[PDB]
DNA sequence: CATCCGTGAGTCCAG
């Protein structure tokens, strides 16, 4: 989906498996998070369905040592002194000693604050313990978690629950035209994109000696030249938009491991999940009612939440029995309108315009030579048109999508390219969607605040801000203090200050509160970039100080207070709103679960080959299933009539259904159901 | 309604609109029209629209728990690509915006359009078929939107105040038309108490007997009151007719409103006026003000002051068993305790120092969603974690949310919360299982016959006789005797009779036998009635979900499994006790009970407790043998104190449960017969239900009890 | 058999009711389901389903 | 500075300094 | 499509319905046309009045069976035209058993009273009625605190509701033209009083709005397309 | 006393109830007369002998079953069991 | 209880003008710029690209040799191109440029009745060997268009649809200075805000938005 | 009252 959606998968650590166990097999003991895992294994980053606790991500810092078990990086302490000396300690190693945390103060030298500290012992079991006894300590605090896990800002601040979804979705982030990077970030959004593989990064130092949206080479010390091709525009494996772009200028100074072209979502070398937006923390007008979110339609008119999504889709020609399929632009009583779109050979031309049912590929194949019907020879004879032979398999447009064509690959045995026994000509042709964001998408933040967008009102209908910026996004009150993920609202917070600056008043002395503060964030710009990372960052007396800081806009006026709230005007009605209302910047993502892909419905269609039942999914074109569950629904009413149409001329009523659709076309009535063919074969298997 | 994808339509209705193609002449014939449908032309947007006209679809979300997972709607399309759906039925599908999907079902044949518009249309199913409580109902911005302006807020602008000096009374106004213009200009606040003038709403009860005598009011006659303007206009919705409601819209107020339009309005009204409600909670929940910030959520002043004192109070507990001088089982025991309490306080820190105003509070203490232990979490403290065992773990979470766990904390309170998760998923399971145990048991059970005509009902605990004297209200009167109808006259001391036989127990009926002095009803029951197949109607009495008598053909027995069912997720006795009811296995507690009445001779040993049972009416002594782990149950005694533990020459009735546990039901059959067997599942399985807060009306555990004794053994060939 | 055999352990019931030689009145919900009958309940039942409208004789063409 | 190594965007942080060793 | 204007009828109020405005016209409508008939139209009521025998307001008049309060109320409800700005004077005078009304007022020249049934106290035997008002002329709703300074011999301030709109709402749907779903729909109630009828007083409503637009329109007249 | 019923509310579920036994006897009753009217339409063009036509006026493209449900308030139509 | 026929001031900025209406209604202010703000931000004519046409393109997504940016990168850069045009019918605007350097808006060239307000907006950096011939088509209109509509009218597979945001207006806002004062001096004073594209000017944007409404309230005071 | 074998252990979706 993602690049940070393939680094995780490469980082999984699953039980099931040959050799493992299986799911029904596996009980709760395996499944919960064990002490060991603690710097190892991450305790937060798993599935939430069926496969929860058996699938997990290896933690940041941890390695594999030549055995198969997991090590993990402390530091060494020799006697209350702590020493840069680093070494790797096994589960069980470390066990049989002693280990403290890695916030515990230190002395510039290296000793300890106080004589008892905070210590992890075996067994899971913590105790204050004397200075003398440390052994180790820990590397850092955002040890125990894992890549993903690390890039929630403010972590310390939600519940398991809600921190486990924001990043299991964070995987599911799609791609857009292009990425910015998050004003709020924790650090890991480099170190993250850069190992990705998916952004492109210098070998050799040295000097862009030419660029192009095609490649860049690079002019090195030595003499040599590399050169790095662009990935532009290519199919995932999830239908994602994986393009690359140049960062550099042509005549830069470029040193080795340098991000000199990143690629989809990633902003100047930095993981670029989502968007920037200006959020607002209100219930309005019921449109955001149980965590639905509502949209300004700048969006939308700004390309803001829209992506860019490739499928690929494929057709062959095989030897038969009556002959040979043959792709030809000649396809049996289609009008010359339907083929315009195609080349001499058959195939649609690049960069033109498909909809659903046209055609892609023209495909041709010889029918049995069945006798025709008595009924069409005679109408055969009265126009003189001889049938042919040759019965349309074209490759048409799937119901659902749309594009233009941005590609076509083929394949001849003709022309010495090796194909499987049996098939001549195979052709592939690539169509992309630039599907701008509607109602019923799925969008969320790193927070596991999920939810479909209820309604994109146009930019005027807004609540704006005293200078007339509207907001971007409308999340819904009610949807925070149940789900104990604050650390939403304190990304919202320090995502103001971010995007106004601030400046930390110096005059009689630096604050107690400002104190802690590293003397770089003193003084910001309008959108800076900050980082605050996990288990460490900012604290809320910090966060409450900043928001007094806030520099004003360009009219001189400083637009939220130190609540971190301010004051709108309903932008229908036109009256500021009664009570201020906390606004601010929050990141938000484009989840890969669109309408476009999730919408699918069904009159009749395809069935299945036994049970003569429809068959399933929105590949097949199949009927949505209506079960046992269902069934009970259905009968505890009292519908009798409505539950044996479904299972029966709904069904598996070979006649029946068909004599339904006459019926309904013919504008009758609805004839009495016959017997459902399931049944019979049930019959023919207990006999 | 609900908001019909365009897209989704024409698919659907395919059929159905190449035959208007042909019709109107767009297409030649059936084969073209196809094609105009399938090229998505211009004219077939306007040929659709007349279709779907009042031709109602079906909408279904898994798990489909209950019937009401599935509700009919008339079809409304609408641009985009999602379906639309109503914020009132969300109780119902138990379906939240966070991505669910909904199945679409098109009803064809004559038949299955009437039957989805009048039996399964949402409007005609408001209440919960398991509780006859509004399900389509006010939840969650609505409630907090109408609580809001139904709230009196005293020194708020625009008040009324009382005349002295030179100026006048101020806060009486002519009209609610008057009181309008009054906020609009910034005078008068919406929650403020005023003084108003009315004249198309009817008063109080108590109030319109003083002012007319009960002469009928009548749209027009005036009448001055003591609300807030908020309140006046929500009383407009109720609307003309219902006596005028004076207090703050709580949920279990609002509750009240619609579940006594259920009993006496039409259905059509009620289905406008819930309408009129929602519209009214949304407007105003934008305007509540209610907003969530870093400042709002705040910590308690004296949290580091009150989690000394327990910590303190915890060194001493700790250095107590370091010498030794406590139990191992007691010293995490003595433990819990402590930190339970320290929970508590910091809990009542809060409340006292939050506002009214405050937010997170309003949203808590308004039904609107959410609880206070959440709150508490938030800003006052985590507190005990689970074991992997289950118990709760010695070390506590000191730290709240808003302060930032740390690293320590945050990996145990991981542990329990995936455990938590783990266990959820588990017993849905076991839940959507037993739920199919119960419904195949119970498939035959049908609504007949309109009475099957036997006197023989059961006794039902109206009410218990209070010490002091006069009586207090049963706490099993909701469940138990709230829906019955009447198998025997009801008679007080004298020989008037209050309530016939054959008349359907309501509110106020259970207010005329409550203030009669009678403390217990015979009441028709599944059980006792008997019919060849299925049961009676009459037995049976007033369907939960129409709040009146059950139509002749209700497949009862289902919908009574879906009702056991359908909230078994949310179980700690537990679930597993359900199951160990309803499938009468031998139970683990496998509490003894008295084989024959007399007086108790109790004889304990400290190796083993043994029971001796002298025969009331002369007889032979019967001698039990008990293990002492379990303890001996504290029965209500003749001296009317249930506190009363089990001692020697106490009297115990015949059956009586000897000791804490469960007893074997199958004891419970060869000892007190087929009906008391039937009467102590029923309330044995009642008791885990109300534990957990679910209530199930007692006629749908008794119609799967009754298939449970349909069946007799042979003894003699 | 047949509501007994869509319920739990297929293989023993079958066997049983083979040789039991029990001929099933298709008259239950689960039975007329899976046979596709109107299910014995609600708008199925004989009193509902025979059911003949007329228009009164007051009614007239005009 | 969080990440001086590459040749990065500083972002700045909120922090007690980090210098054990890098990811 | 250009735009339509609908009515529907009750005496003293009515709904006008709008249709098609371009998609996000319907709020652009709403409120701005609502405070328009509730302020910005004159008409005439009471601003002050004065009773004989009141020196504090808790007691009631003599021999009259409606509070102070009550009186105010039932007055407060009187629609009154007048033809000159300037205040002028009416008196009321009754007494002896019975019931005094509206039309028992003796108005100035160029002053009437529309409803001349309207109940106001109701006198018993021995008992004496003798009251001072103070009409003036204005738009809208105009608080009592404001008229506190009649003849300080028992001056009382009363709420002023010049206004001859008493209330009005609004609702905005959506009505589906050509394909286009989007276009607003804009429902209005008005409720006016015995004075004006809704169907006039929302056309001086309109008239007036159009004044207000005129500035910005006079620099250039640019275009627009109806 | 109410506010006009709207769409498929309308006719009022509770006074179509006050001339049938119960809900689920409303719905055959209904839609075999749905049945009826459908059929009328379908023979007159070619089948004489017909049920009787729809004894109210007929809404512009009004479904059968919407016309059925309304004479069945009119109570111009008889009831068997 | 007073009678003054209301003004309309001006206090200006190059860029932005601040328009002064009084007296007007009590709480009225509120609900009257706000008439005027959504009338500048969604219904304000103005002219922008609709389609393009680039030498040895066919289609939107693909790289044109010798040119750092992509097409999609390019037609997003032309998103933020200021123009107005007069011609109520389409016309034909040109872009021809070759070898090193960057190309911009200047270099753009706008018929008879067309003009660019933004030179130096950055189009794309054609590095050596680099060359683009570009072909821009310009409309009149409002609000905002999308793309999509363009393609199914005829248009040729060479020509690329663009989205049109015809709105000239930037940033709209208001606010209201009420003396609440207790007394017959109890009026609303209105600032309104507007900040254009420097297609137009404020003060011109301000007029249309009247001329709109004007005729639109008009329909009010016409009888039955 | 405790062992050994065989049969259970939520729905829909996507893939
Ligand atoms: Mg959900
Ligand atoms: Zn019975």
């Amino acid at each position: 989906n993602n690049p940070l959606s393939g680094l995780t998968h490469k980082r999984r650590l699953s039980a099931l498996g040959p050799g493992g166990l299986s799911r029904e097999r596996a009980g709760l003991e395996v499944r919960d998070v064990h002490p060991s895992h603690y710097g190892r294994m991450c305790p937060i980053e798993t599935p939430e369905g069926p496969n929860i606790g058996l699938i997990g991500s290896l933690s940041v810092y941890a390695r594999v040592n030549p055995f198969g078990f997991i090590e993990t990086p402390y530091r060494k302490v020799v006697d209350g002194v702590v020493s840069d000396e680093i070494v790797y300690l096994t589960a069980d190693e470390e066990d049989r000693h002693v280990v403290a945390q890695a916030n515990s103060p230190i002395d510039a030298d290296g000793r300890f604050v106080e004589p008892r500290v905070l210590v992890r012992r075996k067994a899971g079991e913590v105790e204050y313990v004397p200075s003398s006894e440390v052994d180790y300590m820990d590397v850092s605090p955002r040890q125990m978690v894992s890549v993903a896990t690390a890039m929630i800002p403010f972590l310390e601040h939600d519940d398991a629950n809600r921190a486990l979804m924001g990043a299991n979705m964070q995987r599911q982030a799609v791609p857009l035209v292009r990425s910015e990077a998050p004003l709020v970030g924790t650090g890991m959004e480099l170190r993250a994109a850069i190992d990705a593989g998916d952004v492109v990064v210098a070998e050799e130092s040295g000097v862009i000696e030419e660029v192009s949206a095609d490649y860049i080479t690079v002019m090195h010390d030595n003499g040599t030249r590399r050169t790095y091709r662009m990935r532009k525009f290519a199919r995932s494996n999830h239908g994602t938009c994986a393009n690359q772009c140049p960062i550099v200028d042509a005549g830069d100074r470029v040193e080795a491991g340098q991000v000199i072209a990143d690629g989809p979502c990633t902003d100047d070398g930095e993981m670029a999940l989502g968007k920037n937006l200006l959020v607002a923390i209100m219930p309005w007008e019921g449109h955001n009612y149980e965590d639905a979110i509502i949209l300004s339609n700048r969006l939308v008119e700004e390309d803001v939440l829209t992506s860019i999504h490739i499928e690929e889709h494929e057709i062959d020609a095989r030897d038969t029995k009556l002959g040979a399929e043959e792709i030809t632009r000649d396809i049996p009583n289609i009008s010359d309108e339907v083929l315009a779109d195609l080349d001499e050979r058959g195939i649609v031309r690049i960069g033109a315009e498909v909809r659903d049912g046209d055609i892609l590929v023209g495909k041709v194949t010889p029918k049995g030579e069945t006798e025709l019907t008595p009924e069409e020879r005679l109408l055969r004879a009265i126009f003189g048109e001889k049938a042919r032979e040759v019965r349309d398999t074209s490759l048409k447009v799937p119901h659902g999508e749309s594009g233009k064509v941005i590609g076509i690959r083929v394949f001849s045995r003709e022309d010495e390219d090796e194909l499987p026994a049996g098939v001549n000509e195979l052709v592939r042709v690539y169509v992309a969607q630039k599907r701008k964001i509607s109602d019923g998408d799925k969008l969320a933040g790193r927070h596991g605040n999920k939810g479909v967008i209820g309604k994109i009102l146009p930019v005027e209908d807004m609540p704006f801000l005293a200078d007339g910026t509207p907001v971007d996004i409308i999340l819904n009150t009610h949807g925070v203090p149940r789900r104990m993920n604050i650390g939403q609202i304190l990304e919202t917070h320090l995502g103001w200050c971010a995007h106004s600056g601030w400046k930390v008043d110096a005059a009689k002395g630096v604050p107690d509160w400002a104190a802690r503060l590293p003397d770089e964030l003193l003084e910001a710009q309008p959108n800076a970039i900050v980082s605050t990372p996990v288990f460490d960052g900012a604290q809320e007396a910090e966060l409450q100080g900043l928001l007094s800081c806030t520099l004003p806009n360009r009219d001189g006026d400083v637009l939220v207070d130190a609540d971190g709230k301010a004051m709108l005007f309903d932008g229908r009605s036109g009256e500021p709103f009664p009570y201020p209302v906390t606004v601010g910047y929050m990141y938000i993502m484009k989840l890969h679960h669109l309408v476009d892909d999730k919408i699918h419905a069904r009159s009749t269609g395809p069935y299945s080959m036994i049970t003569q039942q429809p068959l399933g999914g929105k590949a097949q074109f199949g009927g949505q299933r209506f079960g046992e569950m269902e069934c009970w629904a259905m009968q505890a009413y009292g519908a009798a009539y409505t539950l044996q149409e479904l299972l029966t001329i709904k069904s598996d009523d070979t006649v029946g259904r068909v004599k339904v659709y006459e019926a309904i076309v013919k504008g009758e009535n609805i004839p009495e159901p016959g017997i459902p063919e399931s049944f019979k074969v049930l019959l023919k298997e207990l006999q | 309604q609900c908001g019909l994808p365009k897209l989704m339509a024409l698919e659907l209705f395919k059929p159905f609109v190449m035959k208007r193609l042909v019709d109107l002449n767009h297409a030649q014939n059936i084969k073209s029209a196809k094609r105009m449908v399938e090229r998505q032309r211009p004219q077939v947007w306007d040929v659709l629209e007349e279709v779907i006209a009042e031709h109602p679809v079906l909408l279904n979300r898994a798990p489909t728990l209950h019937r009401l997972g599935i509700q009919a709607f008339e079809p409304m399309l609408v641009e985009g690509k999602a379906i639309q759906l109503h914020p009132l039925v969300c109780e119902a599908f138990n379906a939240d915006f966070d991505g669910d999907q909904m199945a679409v079902h098109l009803p064809l044949s004559a038949e299955a359009q009437a039957e989805a518009r009048i039996l399964m249309l949402s409007s005609n199913n408001i209440l919960s078929p398991a509780s006859g409580r509004p399900l389509a109902m006010p939840r969650l911005d609505m409630v907090t939107g109408l609580y809001y302006l139904t709230t009196e807020v005293p020194g708020d602008t625009g008040e009324y105040q009382p005349a002295s000096g030179d100026h006048p009374e101020t806060g009486v106004y002519s009209s609610p038309a008057e009181a309008i213009m009054a906020a609009d200009r910034g005078v008068l606040s919406v929650r403020a108490k005023i003084k108003v003038r009315l004249t198309q709403l009817r008063p109080p009860v108590e109030i319109e007997a003083e002012l007319f005598g009960h002469s009928g009011w009548q749209p027009g006659d005036a009448w001055m009151a003591e609300t807030t303007l908020g309140r006046v206009m929500f009383n407009e919705l109720l609307p003309l007719g219902y006596p005028f409601v004076n207090k703050q819209m709580h949920k279990k107020v609002q509750a009240a409103i619609i579940n006594d339009l259920a009993e006496r309005y039409p259905m059509i009204v009620v289905a406008q006026t819930v309408d009129k409600l929602k519209d009214a909670g949304f407007y105003w929940a934008t305007r509540s003000g209610v907003t969530v910030s870093m400042a709002d959520v705040l910590v308690p002043p004296r949290k580091k002051e009150i989690l000394d004192h327990y910590e303190e109070r915890a060194d001493k507990v700790e250095k107590q068993f370091q010498r030794g001088a406590l139990n191992h089982d007691e010293r995490n025991e003595a433990l819990v305790e402590i930190w339970k309490e320290a929970t508590d306080e910091v809990g009542q820190a809060l409340r006292e120092h939050y506002p009214d105003d405050n937010p997170i509070i309003t949203i808590v203490d308004s039904g609107a969603t959410g609880n206070f232990t959440q709150t508490r979490t938030l800003a006052g403290m985590k507190g005990l974690v689970t074991n992997p065992k289950g118990e709760f773990i010695p070390r506590p979470v000191k730290s709240s949310f808003r302060e930032g766990l740390t690293v320590l904390e945050y990996f145990i309170n991981t542990h329990g919360a995936r455990k938590g998760l783990a266990d959820t998923a588990l017993r849905t399971a076991d839940s959507g299982y037993l739920t199919r145990r119960l419904v195949d048991v119970s498939q035959d059970v049908i609504v007949r016959e309109h009475d099957c005509q036997t006197e023989r009902g059961i006794v039902v605990e109206l009410a218990e006789r209070a010490p002091d004297g006069t009586l207090i209200r049963d706490p099993y009167i909701e469940t138990s005797a709230y829906a019955r109808t009447l198998g025997t006259d009801a008679v007080d001391e004298a020989g008037n009779v209050i309530v016939e036989r054959g008349q359907d127990l309501g509110d106020p009926e259970i207010d005329a036998l409550l203030a009669a002095g009678i403390t217990q009803v015979k009441v028709r029951s599944v059980l006792t009635c008997a019919t060849s197949t299925g049961v009676c109607a009459t037995c049976y009495g007033r369907s939960m979900a129409t709040g009146k008598l059950v139509d002749i053909g209700e497949a009862v027995g289902i919908v009574a499994a879906q009702s056991i069912g359908e909230p078994g997720t949310q179980l700690t006795g537990g679930l597993p006790r359900v199951q160990e009811l309803f499938e009468a296995r031998v139970p683990r507690g496998k509490a003894p009970i008295a084989d024959v009445t007399g007086r108790v001779r109790l004889e304990d040993g400290e190796r083993f407790y043994k029971i001796t049972i002298v025969p009331d009416d002369g007889g032979e002594e019967v001698v039990y043998d008990k293990i002492s782990k379990r303890q001996r149950l504290r029965v209500f005694k003749h001296e009317d104190g249930s506190e009363r533990v089990l001692s020697d020459g106490d009297h115990v009735e015949v059956g009586q449960q000897l000791m804490e546990g469960s007893a074997d039901p199958h004891e419970v059959l060869r000892v007190q017969g087929p009906r008391e067997v039937q009467i102590h599942l029923v309330r044995e399985v009642q008791e885990v239900y109300r534990a957990q807060g679910v209530s199930i009306h007692d006629k749908h555990i008794e119609v799967i009890v009754r298939q449970m004794l349909r069946r007799v053994t042979i003894i003699d060939s | 058999w047949l509501s007994a055999a869509s319920f739990q352990e297929t293989t023993r019931v079958l066997t049983d009711a083979a040789i039991n030689c029990r001929s099933d009145k298709l008259n239950g919900l689960k039975e007329n389901v899976i046979i596709g009958k109107l299910i014995p309940a609600g708008t199925g039942i004989n009193r509902y389903r025979n059911i003949a409208v007329q228009p009164t004789e007051e009614a007239r063409a005009a | 500075s969080n990440n001086s190594v590459p040749g990065a965007p500083n972002r700045v942080s909120f922090a007690k300094l980090r210098e054990p060793l890098e990811v | 499509r250009p735009t339509l204007s609908e009515d529907v009828l009750t005496d003293n109020r009515s709904q006008f319905v709008i249709e098609p405005l371009e998609p996000g016209f319907g709020y652009t409508l709403g409120n701005s046309l609502r405070r328009t008939l509730l302020s910005s139209i004159p008409g005439a009521a009471v601003t002050s009045i004065r009773i004989d025998g009141v020196l504090h307001e808790f007691t009631t008049v003599p021999g009259v069976k409606e509070d102070v309060t009550e009186i105010i109320l039932n007055l407060k409800s009187l629609v009154v035209s007048s033809e000159e700005d300037e205040p002028v004077t009416m008196y009321l005078r009754k007494q002896g058993p019975g019931e005094v009304t509206a039309g028992d007022i003796v108005p100035p020249a160029g002053v009437t009273v529309h409803n001349p049934g309207m109940h106001i106290a109701t006198l018993n035997d021995k008992g004496k009625l003798e009251v001072e008002l103070v009409v003036e002329r204005g738009r809208g709703y105009v608080p009592a605190v404001q008229n506190r300074a009649g003849a300080e011999i028992g001056r009382i301030p009363v709420d002023s509701i010049y206004s001859p709109v008493l209330k009005v709402t609004y609702k905005v749907d959506a009505t589906r033209v050509e394909q286009r779903t989007d276009f607003d729909k804009l429902i209005l109630d008005v409720e006016t009083k015995n004075s004006i009828s809704p169907r006039d007083a929302l056309a001086s409503a309109g008239k007036t709005l159009v004044e207000l637009f005129g500035l910005a329109r006079e620099l250039n007249v640019e275009a627009e397309g109806i | 006393g109410y506010d006009t019923p709207l769409g498929i509310t309308n006719p009022p579920i509770d006074e179509l109830l006050d001339r049938v036994s119960s809900k689920y006897a409303l719905v055959i009753y209904a839609a075999k007369r749905a049945r009826q009217i459908n059929d009328y339409y379908n023979q007159l063009g070619e089948g004489i002998l017909e049920y009787v036509g729809p004894l109210v006026e007929p809404g512009l493209q009004e479904k059968p079953l919407s016309i059925a449900l309304r004479e069945i308030h009119a109570d111009l139509l008889e009831h068997t069991e």
